């Protein structure tokens, strides 16, 4: 299963996910590959900030679906 | 064709920079007491209370203005045909005197806040944004009037725009400019950026032409590099779907090749009305080779990277982090000298 992940300056996330990987994990999949620190992540789909504890088949993501990248400073 | 000019600006008129130190020193540079992302962050080094709505961002809509009226008053000297308002005067017939006093306005615009509450205190916030403006006014009179607004009249006529009860905001010029300069800002965040670009272009191009407007949106990418704030990317073949802004919804594609339409007009979908089998969103992409889309946004097919060339996400990231965007957001004559300096850059060559 693949999800799409956007930044605001255009860039297009291709994560290889599973149903319910829950949002640490794919907040921390995604420092592996930007080294984005989890601590300034924050993920939103369907205009809803994906809450921690929480997971990816509870939001219902299903294949080929697009999710925003949200960018906080420290 | 064109009113006669001061020789004002933005970044040299002491009133209007005035203004800008009052609403940063009284509210802007204050700590939010709401609670809504009411933390305050320590850029690198530093303090900044209102990352979002504050003195960096009040700045760059008082900058929008400018190059706003100064693309409409080419505009009107190409022989274009701008949108007129009820007295006749298009947004090239703004008066330096005009100008003067709505970036006055827009210097108060955000200070009433106490956070970065969407919605439910939009009144509140306002009102106490307005109140600051009276309180400013009232504090000097001696120097403001007559010299800058004409009498109290001219006073609550600004103040109502600040405080906007009711939303008309295209009854004058003052109108236009403090909200689509507030609501243009939020290029620096909004995503999809290729509908909310589309749709902030569609708002202003009726106002000043489509040549004025490109110009604004390519002038506002350099003044968010100069103010250390994201410039968000265009790709014309962005496959996510397409955001309808006003209203916050949809456009569905049904099992014919077509999408969707009334009677046509393109039907309106909201987030939570679900859909037939073998329907579907229609695309950013889809929605840009539209031909009223192609026909009244020239940057359609477009293909324009965001960020800055040869630095990754988390390199961009820590420059917008650095110490540097704080000294825009704590700083007037500093952050009025980066906006003046991305304004004219393209006039040095």
């Amino acid at each position: 299963m693949q999800i799409f992940v956007k930044t605001l300056t255009g860039k297009t996330i291709t994560l290889e996910v599973e149903p319910s990987d829950t949002i640490e994990n794919v907040k921390a999949k995604i420092q592996d590959k930007e080294g984005i620190p989890p601590d300034q992540q924050r993920l939103i789909f369907a205009g809803k900030q994906l809450e921690d504890g929480r997971t990816l088949s509870d939001y219902n993501i299903q294949k080929e679906s697009t999710l925003h990248l949200v960018l906080r400073l420290r | 064709s064109v009113p006669t000019w001061n020789g004002f600006s933005l970044y040299t008129d002491e009133t209007v920079r005035n203004a800008a130190r009052y609403a940063y020193d009284n509210y802007l540079g204050k700590p939010y007491t709401g609670t809504v992302e009411a933390t305050p962050v320590n850029f690198g080094g530093q303090m900044v209370y209102r990352q979002h709505h504050g003195l960096a961002h009040t700045l760059r809509t008082m900058a929008y203005a400018e190059i706003i009226v100064e693309e409409a008053r080419k505009a009107k000297l190409r022989g274009e045909s701008l949108k007129t308002f009820a007295d006749g005067r298009t947004l090239a017939d703004v008066t330096p005197e005009e100008l003067r006093k709505i970036m006055i306005a827009q210097a108060f615009f955000v200070t009433g806040r106490d956070d970065e509450e969407s919605s439910k205190n939009y009144e509140k916030y306002h009102e106490q944004s307005r109140d600051a403006f009276l309180k400013y006014v009232e504090e000097n009179k001696s120097t403001l009037i007559p010299d800058v607004f004409k009498d109290e009249k001219d006073v609550k006529f600004y103040a109502d725009v600040i405080e906007d009860k009711d939303h008309k905001w295209a009854d004058s010029p003052a109108h236009v400019l403090v909200n689509q300069g507030h609501m243009v800002d939020l290029v620096r965040v909004k995503q999809p950026p290729e509908s909310y670009l589309e749709y902030y272009f569609s708002q202003l191009q009726p106002w000043i032409g489509s040549t004025a407007t490109e110009a604004v949106f390519a002038t506002q990418r350099q003044f968010f590099h100069a103010t250390y704030e994201a410039v968000a990317g265009f790709d014309s073949e962005n496959k996510e779907p397409h955001l309808v802004v006003d209203g916050l919804g949809r456009y569905v594609i049904g099992q014919d090749g077509n999408p969707i339409r009334e009677e046509g007009e393109l039907k309106f979908f909201s987030q939570k009305k679900k859909l037939e089998e073998n329907q579907r969103y229609m695309r950013v992409d889809e929605y840009l080779k539209l031909d009223e889309v192609q026909k009244r946004f020239p940057g359609a097919g477009k293909k324009l990277d965001g960020g800055l060339p040869g630095l990754k996400e988390y390199q961009y990231l820590q420059r917008l982090n650095s110490i540097n965007r704080a000294r825009c957001e704590n700083d007037v004559d500093f952050c009025l000298g980066q906006l003046q300096t991305a304004h004219h850059q393209t006039k040095i060559t």
